[PDB]
């Protein structure tokens, strides 16, 4: 039950590179969740580095025990790549711009994009990955190279089996 | 989204308990499983990111992690001088280096002797868009995979627009080559096609991008002289015309 | 939603009988739970209330209450407020306090050479629409902060419109400071936006001319040899030559 | 059961500055509600100040004792900024504040807007704002001046605690 | 309507059975539940009821019932066309009467370095503003201001009423001798400059005869010549142009 418990978990599974951890959110508790950024995370220019949105909002998803759909939003922003993670999916914010076929993506000058946790398992579950815990997970590499952003949302997978019962 | 939290709450819980286990796990998911991404053509290079490289063959036109391609992982050693400076050396020591960028100086004689136009006044029309001597340069195995290069007045603002002819059946663009191609001359949009079962990369422009504010004069009668001085080979130039009448009825992409 | 009102009429029942305590509950209540507000450029600032600031930053695109705002708390020593009056002071009297105006002028010379026209002509037009150098005015801050200027001529309209560059990655505009410009230059409109990794305030022509026609009239011949006997520092005019090459190709909002 | 009760409880929260009230209550009964504007303030030139308008809408609701909505309206009129207290839809627009992620509004010359008291509920709970009594209450800061009125919907907080039980 | 119909069932019969009572209620049922009316500008004084004045101010853009409106009311001192015509033609002796008129022709005529002669020539040849001016320049009233501007479309020159002060209230008596007065002109109450205006332009073409009598537009100009204006309402309707000069005519 503690809301920045969530925030110091994230920022230690998120690299170094991507400066930031903010809350922004105010105080939230796992029954009642803001419609701001639980997190807040940003990067300079060429900071060619991984992001794991899948496990970021799984765990969002489990810290919190009413029903909602994490969701992570990119903006390559004037100076710096900006991500955003909220309980809820925001409104003025563009829902699915991943699509199979389609991990590439670039962002301009003011550009945004987004994905939610549902969109997220539902392309997973297209592409037939393997839906066993922690068999496939989504990872984001952002290349910033101005006035560009460069996003890859690639499924990575792990190297070994580990414990499984 | 509740299956997932139940199927997962429990390893989320034990993982809580040693974040050393949980930072090692999740920096052991660094194993791609969608290597190859499908594309289709006409493709522009805007979109590729950083570590893709394209392979466009017979068996598809497809990107691929620059990581876990194998050709790519087998570059041409450290052939890392592609700086924009090193460059610009270059393109301003072509004079005296007229040996090699064969192809380049042959498909300006072989377009100017097509269209009876005058090679000093293509010569200075071609070396002030700098940007597609650099794109040629890039691409040079010198003979591995050597692309030629047919020039093509521009439409729209612009006096030639280049197109990379790639020998063979198959093209594969390595990541780093790409990414230095979009770098070095961000004002040029490249495009890749296929005309008559021959692969193609148009580059056309963008943006007013020679960058005359660091663009070196280099004399274009003295390359002229140079050129008119050294016999070019005659396979070459007939090749070149080959490609030119082949690509004259060729809608740029 | 009729019962939660309800649950909140019998607090209202029971607070009735005693006025006192329902004026300090309500009075009570003034700390805003919402001090951010997200906003995407580009942006006017006519949508900008009294205390309200702008944050243009690599951590987002944000509006602030400026009451609440750290820095517009810190307020910058407040330095009082311009009057209109002062303003119109500031611009009779701008010959003799060439130093306080550097960067306007400078940037005049710059573009002087940029067109190779003259000086004095270019000096006696932007000064015909002094809401340009009102704004310099306002927005000048003490030290680094010291915002650059350049000038653009205007499409769709008779005149020239200016873009206040803000150096860094990083760009704070007070309430006060917004709220004067926006009071004291009514014609004009100022749009927030990005070019090049760098933060731009533009500065057009609105709503067809409502603007006093009173202001009164300056020579621009002796400030036009106060800037031939001024040698300007060769950092500014380089710094305003680059600015001026990298936006030549900006598309006006 | 007081016809001029509310009215005058509603006077009493809302500032001095905002002259008005006591005007256009056209004779209404607890359970018979009008179509007119129970109450009317308005500012003169140079006004700077903030009205309660969570609690004005919810007392008009307490006041009455059959399913409502009550309603504000704000004109500018060019002169004056004029608020006005309809306890049902006046048929005018829904809102400004209705978009969560446009919170400002300006009003040039004869120019009007409002909100409905279910929309400031679904605006309070999109922001995940704390739902207790007096926890978060809107506000409408409003800044006058010649041509245009600006006008601001922000959620103060409580800087205490309501000592009740 | 079956609610209706049984409640007032027994009403109606025993009024059918005593007919002088149900006369009595019908007339009795003369006390307007609904006295003001919002309006929203640009509004046109052609929607409006020969009963209805507009109170236009701060507090609200309302329409009343020109038997409720107070001031109306007080109005008991206060016509047609033809006093409109008569004063037209005497002009020429009474330009203390309409000093506001020919003080903003010459502040005009300044204004756009024009001749006077023609000026005066072209105002007069719409008499429906001389009759709009006489209109509201009523016994103690508050001489509104007047603007003359070019008239786009229709060829001549459209007026401005200014009305001073921070509210406008249009008595139903004049506004109905303003409509019938003036056929074939349009007014349209505005604000602009947090200034309440009334527009009159021209409208359906020419629907106004010429039975108006002929005016010497030299004598009136000469007499002009020869009266000196007070100070400051040149100066008045020189700043009125001047914030006006960008006004959309709706
Ligand atoms: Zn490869
Ligand atoms: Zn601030
Ligand atoms: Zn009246």
């Amino acid at each position: 039950p503690a809301f920045e418990g969530l925030v110091q978990r994230i920022r230690l599974i998120v690299p170094s590179t991507l400066r930031g951890g903010d809350g922004e959110a105010g105080p939230y508790s796992p029954s009642s969740l803001p419609s701001r950024c639980a997190f807040q995370f940003h990067g300079h220019d060429g900071s060619d580095e991984s992001f794991p949105i899948e496990y970021v909002l799984r765990l969002m998803n489990d810290w919190a025990e009413v029903p909602c759909n994490p969701y992570l939003r990119i903006q390559n922003t004037g100076v710096s790549v900006l991500f955003q993670g909220f309980f809820h999916r925001p409104h003025n914010a563009p829902g699915g711009a991943i699509t199979p076929e389609r991990t590439n993506v670039i962002l301009g000058s003011t550009e945004t994009t987004g994905l939610s946790l549902g969109d997220l398992d539902t392309i997973k579950g297209r592409l037939g990955l393997d839906a066993r815990p922690m068999m496939a997970s989504m990872w984001i590499s952002c290349f910033v190279r101005m006035p560009r952003v460069q996003l890859a949302f690639r499924f990575m997978g792990p190297e070994d089996a580990g414990r499984t019962r | 989204c509740l299956h997932e939290r139940q199927r997962y709450r429990g390893l989320f819980a034990a993982l809580a308990q040693t974040p050393s286990e949980e930072i090692a796990i999740v920096r052991s998911l660094s194993v791609p499983l969608v290597k190859t991404t499908p594309v289709s053509l006409p493709f522009c290079l805007d979109q590729t990111v950083a570590d893709n490289c394209l392979t466009l063959s017979g068996m598809g036109y497809y990107l691929g992690i620059g990581g876990c391609c194998p050709a790519c992982n087998a570059g041409d050693g450290r052939f890392a001088a592609t700086s924009r400076e090193a460059l610009i050396l270059a393109f301003v020591q072509q004079i005296n280096t007229i040996f090699e960028h064969r192809a380049f100086l042959a498909s300006l004689v072989v377009l100017a002797d097509r269209h009876n136009a005058p090679l000093q006044d293509l010569l200075a029309g071609i070396l002030g868009q700098p940007e597609l001597f650099f794109v040629h340069t890039i691409l040079r195995g010198g003979g591995a995979c050597d692309p030629r290069l047919l020039f093509y007045p521009d439409p729209t603002y612009g006096g030639h627009m280049l197109y990379v002819i790639f020998p063979g059946t198959s093209a594969h663009l390595h990541y780093l080559l790409i990414d230095r191609m979009l770098t070095a001359c961000p004002g040029y949009r490249f495009v890749a096609h296929v005309w008559q079962s021959t692969f193609v990369l148009v580059v056309r422009r963008n943006a007013e991008k020679p960058t005359d504010a660091e663009i070196p004069t280099v004399s274009a009668a003295d390359i002229y002289c140079k050129m008119r001085d050294i016999s070019f080979d005659g396979g070459l130039m007939l090749e070149y015309q080959r490609l030119y009448a082949t690509f004259d009825e060729f809608p740029p992409p």
